């Protein structure tokens, strides 16, 4: 499964890495996904990262300001949300791509697995 | 008078009395799978690096010789200091951190002066 | 007398930093991981020189001697597993069941004896054969019996050979022609700034390689106090390594009687398996003696609060949480891999002021995954006979808490993870030097 | 030079930590590749080659 | 949709492959190009 | 099958050396045992090498007059004992654990393969 | 005169003027997996055919120079040419093809002339 | 005259006459997969004792020399013998299991010698 670190606390302008910890493999298997969500409100895709190839994908909006990393010794993804803003406070989530039975979508799938979520708040 | 005998004993003595202990740095200054690979690289390295000290020397005046006169002049911009202070006071380490800077110019001083020196013999002995 | 002239002067003593190859010096029974053999023969009576009036600026953090140790033994450790057994064919359905003589209730469950049926000299023809696995080796299939080798969706592992021995040796890391390694013989160092007595040495001393997670072990101890290091202590992102000046010595068992028992799994290659359990089943353990382990806790909190302020609440907490080699004191006892549960030494709170002994409960696993590799893993072979061994708490690693507010509590609670600082508190002494010779200096001559 | 199928990859797993990337599915239509080189740059480049030839 | 230039360049084949365990087959297909693939039993 | 030296004959002083050669492989897989048998009385546990391992292991009395070594090449198993006397006169054998198809004891079982002997008798 | 204090930068220039260049030549000439066994065999070649010449220099009367007049006095049947026709025509290529074949034997006349020597300067510091 | 023209072909002659072939020693003294890395070891060992020798040399009072006489009392305790004696009759093996045992403590002595020797013309330049 993946965990996540706890949930955390900002100011406005501060940097917040957030983790993803994936007990159980699928690190060059799968392609990982993460998505934020605001309080109350749908999703929003905020980039993508195959550990396999090592090929980061990020949204327009969140291009310049994250950067997401990769380390295959402890087997987990970290997200860096640099220019924090009142309206970055959300719940964000790591997924995975669907895998059905031993094959695993590395490109484009349905999230299957999913992070518990990491509460970030930053008022302002 | 034992442990300034031995490998770089001399490192805190002064520059006059290191300059007298010169031996045992140039003495074991060449001597001496996976560390079948590691004392390879070892080896080839330790000679090929004595070399360029030794092809140092040669072209200039002294090759095969610790305490070498040459025959360029000491421009005083590069330290202007004297001499009773640095050959009692300074030790080799705090010389070579003042004149760390003013280095590669010297070489190519002393390499132009010694090949003149041999074609000015080569005259010298071509007019007999 | 002021007309001076360049002279030259080869072989004189001038030294810069610099990086190199080093290679081992051990001395030269069945060969070891660490190929202690194919060293050069350890040079007795090594010439250390001392140094007077020099003051060299160390660093033990950004030592690159530190650096080429690990990987030295990465890819040594590596070469030694080649020849050995490839346990592919040991993927395979088991049929775990547990282990039926009398079991103590804390190790009820945590031995199966699985019967999986193998190839045998015939690719054609198979053969049901049993062994024993640990609970930390085996998990289920399908959840409705039927277990699974650990690593079987991740790489297949390279059985060790039982020929070679995982005891470390002292290995003396030699620095090659041309090169100086300085150590800096001073008592209270830091490991970081200048040191005031400085000795040249051409071979270290000896440096065996213990794989501990979070107490150092058989290590060196300090000169005369407890000596706490780290990058910079107030940051809590940065492992403290302590290191002790009194060892505190403990006694880690497994009391089981094993009986391997070698299954060919093809042609000209086995797979030594674990048998019989010859008597009653009993839980490994580690004993620390209560007392000398709460003195040395006593000596390092009162070392911490030189950093800390002497009005410092210092309590410690057992590990954090996440895989099994990082919250528990693992290493190698014998050629078995045991993984001890520390959360009883590091359980206190200090404030501002016999002959019982501490059992912290090991587990032991044979799929080993060192280095903290993806695709390597690795099958220990069972080792025959109850297990002793006597070892030396030297040091510890700890990691502070974030704890903001600036709450006059602070929690230290262990923890591992890259080996490099288990050779780290053996390497702060030393760094290495590249002779300079052939300085340029004035003097009163000119040639002829 | 263009390739203007978009391919999707999928890793199949065929043994003990190792994997095989297959290709799991083509969004869209499927088209053939091709190379564009420009007619007339390419009957210029060719009349000069013939007349050093 | 494919395009009468492309058709038939692509096949998805689907075969069995060894899973984890050397007992278990799983079958899983992909998609090959027509320059991958040869016909064996000409009578799929 | 194991195969040893001939009977011999020795000096009471003497050091008399044992062979044993077993055809048919079985040397990296299972363990042997050196037990000697007094004429007519039962038998009596000398030594035992697990060749895999390389691990000797010389009962207590046996324990300073003999050696025992293993060559892998010729793969045999020699027996060398040092101080003869008249009481060391007995019927030599070499034995293997017991192999149940192609899982073979190393460490403990019952002799299930023998070898034909080695009677070395010592008058004095 | 820049590209003239390059290496091979007289290749061009008559003998008289490239034997005035000589040390940008002999300082460039130690100086300097798949690729870690190519840059290996490069350097341990490097170093051995550098040690062969300086032999070669040292067993002859001179080492640790560059501009060496010996004692072997100038068979005419070599080259049969005056000198101020190759001192400032001839390229020190040109000359060589003139003399490739001509070689080998010389070195031989070097050899027994500088051990002859030494032994003539032994005697001489023998008899005093 | 052909074969003790032959490298060691006078390893039977005299000291005296040995000590006239010398160069055909001196030369053949650095000249000269499975195989790959047996050549390879046996170029970089080559090349690495005989700088050790020249080095030896150098620090001494003679480097790129032959026959050097030097400034170090023969301390007659070693062999004492006679001149006449020992380069008319003994050969280099049979001196060398003579001396075998009082060497190393000759090569301090002449490394001691050669720096006093330079120290000392280092002055001899200064007072000028
Ligand atoms: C930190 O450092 C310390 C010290 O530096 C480390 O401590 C070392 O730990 C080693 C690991 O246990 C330990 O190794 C043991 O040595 C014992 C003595 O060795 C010497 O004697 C033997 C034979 O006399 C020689 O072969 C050897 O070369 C030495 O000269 C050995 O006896 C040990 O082997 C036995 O124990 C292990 C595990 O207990 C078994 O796997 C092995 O098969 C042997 O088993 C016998 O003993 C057990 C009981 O302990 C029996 O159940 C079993 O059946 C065997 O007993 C039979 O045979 C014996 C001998 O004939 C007989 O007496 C008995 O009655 C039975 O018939 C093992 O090899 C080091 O000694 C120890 N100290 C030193 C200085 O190295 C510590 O590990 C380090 N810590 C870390 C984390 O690295
Ligand atoms: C882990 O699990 C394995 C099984 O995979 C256990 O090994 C088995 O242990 C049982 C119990 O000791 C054995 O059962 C006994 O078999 C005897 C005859 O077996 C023969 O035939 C089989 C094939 O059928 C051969 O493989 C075997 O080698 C023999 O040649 C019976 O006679 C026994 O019954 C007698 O004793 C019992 C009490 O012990 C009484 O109830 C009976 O009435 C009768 O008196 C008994 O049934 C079994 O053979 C073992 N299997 C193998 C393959 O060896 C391991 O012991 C277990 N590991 C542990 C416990 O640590
Ligand atoms: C290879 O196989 C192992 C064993 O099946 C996989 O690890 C295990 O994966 C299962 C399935 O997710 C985990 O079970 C889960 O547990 C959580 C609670 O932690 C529960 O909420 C879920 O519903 C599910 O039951 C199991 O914990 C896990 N075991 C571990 C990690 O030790 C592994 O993921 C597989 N790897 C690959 C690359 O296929
Ligand atoms: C060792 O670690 C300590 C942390 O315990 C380092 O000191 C701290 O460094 C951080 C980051 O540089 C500082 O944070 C900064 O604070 C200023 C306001 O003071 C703010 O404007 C910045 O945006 C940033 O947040 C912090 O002040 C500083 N001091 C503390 C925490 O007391 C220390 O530098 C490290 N040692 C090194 C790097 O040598
Ligand atoms: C580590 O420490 C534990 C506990 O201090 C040790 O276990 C204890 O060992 C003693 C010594 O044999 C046991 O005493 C005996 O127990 C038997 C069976 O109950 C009894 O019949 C005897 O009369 C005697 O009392 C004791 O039971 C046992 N367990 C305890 C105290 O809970 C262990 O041996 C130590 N291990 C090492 C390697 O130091
Ligand atoms: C860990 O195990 C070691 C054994 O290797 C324990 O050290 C040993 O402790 C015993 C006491 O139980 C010491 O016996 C002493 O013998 C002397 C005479 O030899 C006697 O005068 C004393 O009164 C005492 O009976 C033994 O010497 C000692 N061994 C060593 C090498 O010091 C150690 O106590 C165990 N520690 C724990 C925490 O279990
Ligand atoms: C191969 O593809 C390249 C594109 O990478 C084509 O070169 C590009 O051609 C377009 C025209 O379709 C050029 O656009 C021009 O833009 C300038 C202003 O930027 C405007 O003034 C012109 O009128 C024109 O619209 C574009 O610059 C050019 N790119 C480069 C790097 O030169 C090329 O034509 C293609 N060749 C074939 C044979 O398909
Ligand atoms: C691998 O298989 C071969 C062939 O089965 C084994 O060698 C053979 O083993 C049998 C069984 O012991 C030998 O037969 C025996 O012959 C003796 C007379 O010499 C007889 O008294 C016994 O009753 C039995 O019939 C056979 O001679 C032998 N063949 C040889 C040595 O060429 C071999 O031992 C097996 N190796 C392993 C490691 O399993
Ligand atoms: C070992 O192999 C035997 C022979 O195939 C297996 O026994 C069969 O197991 C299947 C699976 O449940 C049954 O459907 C068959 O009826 C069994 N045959 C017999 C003759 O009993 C056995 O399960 C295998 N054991 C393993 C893989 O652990
Ligand atoms: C560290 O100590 C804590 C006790 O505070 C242990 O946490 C408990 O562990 C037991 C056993 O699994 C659980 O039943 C409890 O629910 C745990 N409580 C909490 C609050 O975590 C912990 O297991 C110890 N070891 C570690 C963390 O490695
Ligand atoms: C490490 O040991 C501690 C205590 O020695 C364990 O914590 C206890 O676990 C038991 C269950 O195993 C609980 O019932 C207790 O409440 C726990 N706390 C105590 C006794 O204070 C801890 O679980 C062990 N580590 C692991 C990973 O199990
Ligand atoms: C940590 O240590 C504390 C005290 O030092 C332990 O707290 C009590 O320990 C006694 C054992 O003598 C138990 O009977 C009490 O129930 C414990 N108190 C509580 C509130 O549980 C504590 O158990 C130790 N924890 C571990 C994991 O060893
Ligand atoms: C554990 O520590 C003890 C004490 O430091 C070690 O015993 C000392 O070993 C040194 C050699 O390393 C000797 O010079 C001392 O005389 C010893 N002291 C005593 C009191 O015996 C011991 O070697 C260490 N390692 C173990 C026990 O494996
Ligand atoms: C994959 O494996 C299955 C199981 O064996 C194959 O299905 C069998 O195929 C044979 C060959 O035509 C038939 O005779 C059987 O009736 C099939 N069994 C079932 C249950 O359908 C399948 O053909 C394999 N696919 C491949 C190899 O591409
Ligand atoms: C510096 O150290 C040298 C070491 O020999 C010593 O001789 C000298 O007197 C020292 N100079 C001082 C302490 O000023
Ligand atoms: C076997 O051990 C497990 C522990 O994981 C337990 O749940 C199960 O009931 C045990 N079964 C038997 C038959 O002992
Ligand atoms: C180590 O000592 C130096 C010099 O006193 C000091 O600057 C440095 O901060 C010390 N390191 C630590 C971790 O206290
Ligand atoms: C540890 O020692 C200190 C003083 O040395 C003492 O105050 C404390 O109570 C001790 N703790 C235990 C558990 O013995
Ligand atoms: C190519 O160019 C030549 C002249 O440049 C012209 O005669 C010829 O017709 C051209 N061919 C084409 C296909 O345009
Ligand atoms: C599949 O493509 C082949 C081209 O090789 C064609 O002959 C065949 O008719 C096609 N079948 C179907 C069902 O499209």
């Amino acid at each position: 499964q993946l965990v996540q670190s706890g949930a955390e606390m900002k100011t406005s302008g501060s940097s917040v890495r957030v983790s993803c910890k994936d007990s159980g493999g699928f690190f060059p298997y799968a392609g990982f996904r993460w998505v934020r969500q605001a309080p109350g409100q749908g999703f929003e895709w905020m980039g993508g990262v195959i550990p396999a190839d090592g090929t980061k994908h990020y949204a327009p909006k969140f291009q310049a300001r994250m950067k997401m990393t990769v380390v295959e010794s402890s087997r987990t993804l970290y997200m860096e949300l640099r220019s924090l803003t009142s309206t970055d406070t959300a719940t964000y989530f790591c997924a995975r791509l669907q895998c059905a039975g031993f094959s695993c979508e590395m490109d484009s799938g349905p999230f299957d697995l999913w992070g518990q979520g990491t509460q970030v708040t930053v008022p302002s | 008078g034992a442990v300034f005998l031995g490998f770089l004993g001399a490192a805190g003595s002064t520059m006059g009395a290191a300059s007298m202990t010169l031996t045992v740095q140039a003495r074991n200054l060449l001597s001496g799978t996976v560390w079948g690979i590691k004392q390879l690289q070892a080896r080839v390295l330790a000679v090929e690096r004595y070399l360029r000290d030794q092809q140092l020397l040669g072209i200039w005046g002294c090759s095969g010789k610790l305490i070498c006169c040459t025959n360029v002049p000491w421009n005083s911009s590069w330290s202007n200091r004297n001499l009773s202070e640095i050959w009692d006071n300074m030790t080799w380490l705090q010389w070579d951190k003042e004149i760390s800077n003013y280095t590669q110019i010297i070489y190519g001083l002393l390499e132009e002066s010694q090949n003149q020196q041999e074609k000015n013999e080569q005259d010298l002995l071509a007019l007999d | 007398a002021e007309n001076l002239w360049v002279t030259v002067y080869y072989g004189v003593p001038v030294w810069k930093d610099a990086e190199t190859t080093l290679f081992c010096a051990s001395d030269a029974e069945k060969h070891n991981v660490w190929a202690t053999h194919a060293c050069v023969p350890t040079d007795p009576n090594p010439q250390e020189i001392h140094l007077e009036n020099v003051t060299e600026e160390f660093n033990m953090w950004k030592n690159n001697m530190v650096e080429q140790m690990h990987t030295d033994i990465i890819s040594l450790w590596d070469q030694s597993l080649k020849p050995c057994v490839k346990l592919t064919p040991l993927c395979v359905t088991l049929q775990c069941t547990n282990v039926t003589n009398n079991i103590t209730d804390d190790m009820r469950g945590e031995l199966k004896n699985c019967s999986f049926n193998m190839t045998t000299e015939l690719r054609d023809k198979k053969q049901k054969v049993y062994s024993l696995f640990y609970r930390l080796d085996v998990v289920q299939i399908n959840e409705n019996k039927e277990y699974r080798l650990i690593n079987c969706n991740t790489s297949a592992c390279t059985q060790a050979c039982p020929k070679v021995s995982f005891e470390p040796i002292p290995i003396h890391y030699c620095a090659p022609a041309g090169f100086a390694i300085l150590k800096c013989k001073d008592k209270k160092f830091n490991g970081t700034g200048p040191c005031p007595s400085v000795s040249t040495v051409q071979c270290t001393h000896g440096i065996k390689p213990v794989v501990s997670t979070q107490l150092l072990l058989n290590g060196s101890l300090a000169e005369e106090e407890v000596m706490i290091r780290s990058e910079n202590i107030t940051n809590n992102a940065k492992n403290i390594l302590v290191q002790f000046n009194t060892p505190v010595q403990i006694n880690c068992t497994r009391p089981n009687n094993n009986t391997r028992k070698s299954i060919r799994i093809g042609p000209g290659q086995a797979f030594y398996a674990t048998g019989d359990i010859i008597g009653d089943i009993r839980q490994a353990h580690c004993n620390v003696s209560k007392a000398t382990w709460n003195e040395t806790l006593g000596k390092v909190v009162k070392q911490l609060r030189k950093h800390f302020g002497n009005n410092t609440i210092i309590r410690f907490a057992n590990s954090s949480g996440g895989d099994l080699e990082v919250t528990t004191h693992s290493f190698n006892c014998g050629g078995e891999f045991f993984y001890c549960n520390t959360s009883g030494l590091f359980n206190s709170t200090w404030i501002s002021n016999s002959n019982d002994s501490i059992t912290l409960p090991c587990r032991i696993k044979q799929i080993i995954n060192m280095w903290q590799r993806i695709g390597q893993c690795m099958y220990a072979p069972p080792i025959q006979g109850v297990i002793r061994c006597v070892s030396n708490i030297t040091g510890l690693i700890l990691t502070r808490d974030g704890g903001s507010t600036n709450s006059t509590t602070e929690t230290f609670r262990p923890g591992g993870g890259d080996m490099r600082d288990n050779w780290r508190s053996e390497l702060y002494k030393y760094k290495v030097v590249k002779i300079e010779p052939l300085g340029v200096a004035p003097t009163r001559c000119k040639r002829r």
